[PDB]
């Protein structure tokens, strides 16, 4: 229990760590298509809203 | 609150700067994002325009309709008139 | 408080409670503790015989100090 | 202590628990692992028998130690023979 209870959290902070620097980069590249394409998405809302 | 959290705050902080400052380099970079801010851009100008239209409108409808009450007295002055004679 | 400092005060909780079970197992097996435990202890035996004594020599001392008053008033009386 | 703080925890928890019933999924199925699991358990069995011939290597080491002793009086008293006879 209280063992992992704060390393679960810890852990959390670390998979956050993990995941994002792995794509932040990928989205500094060109890549990971997920900042681009959504966006996208609610620009093209917003202009549909206008 | 805790060391803990309070450097996870300090994360999610860089991380959530990084995002916008990306947004912001994509926005003003890649061309498809571009157009479609320039396109929401441009028809701003003229959904302003059709505001400025929309004023005048709503001033000649005001004019009018005050031209249409004075006319309103003017016809309904002489019914009094005449009835008084039937 | 946090999920850290719950843990430490687990950590804190076995550590000390080994350090007890320790001392029990310390004090009950090996023996120069073993001796001045006892030392202890017998002299608590002598220490509550002691005051048995104090008991009935405040009693009596008591008892000695009125009938000490029961003179002390008597000559007061013929004067 | 917040509702968001609290549904993370939620969350993360949830996460966790998964994580964990993965591993025992993996560890007991993927054969990789399963081998490396053995591999250890039987390490296990062997490094718990080199401990009884250590106990016993021990305890026939105490046992002539003071063997040493009662050949050590025995070879004194002889000794102090060479005072007398000499």
């Amino acid at each position: 229990d209280p063992i992992r209870s704060f390393c679960g959290k810890l852990r959390s902070l670390a998979s956050t760590l993990d995941c994002e620097t792995a794509r932040l980069q990928r989205a500094l590249d060109g890549e990971e298509s997920d900042f681009e394409d959504y966006p996208m998405r609610i620009l093209y809302d917003l202009h549909s809203e206008v | 609150s805790s060391d803990l959290e309070q450097l996870c705050s300090h994360v999610n902080e860089k991380i959530g700067n990084i995002k916008k400052t990306l947004s912001l380099r994509n926005c003003g970079q890649e061309p498809t994002l571009k157009t479609v801010l320039n396109k929401i851009g441009d028809e701003i100008i003229v959904i302003n325009e059709l505001l400025n239209k929309l004023e005048l409108e709503i001033q000649y409808q005001e004019q009018t309709n005050n031209s249409l009450k004075e006319l309103c007295e003017s016809l309904e002055e002489d019914y009094k008139d005449i009835e008084h004679l039937k």
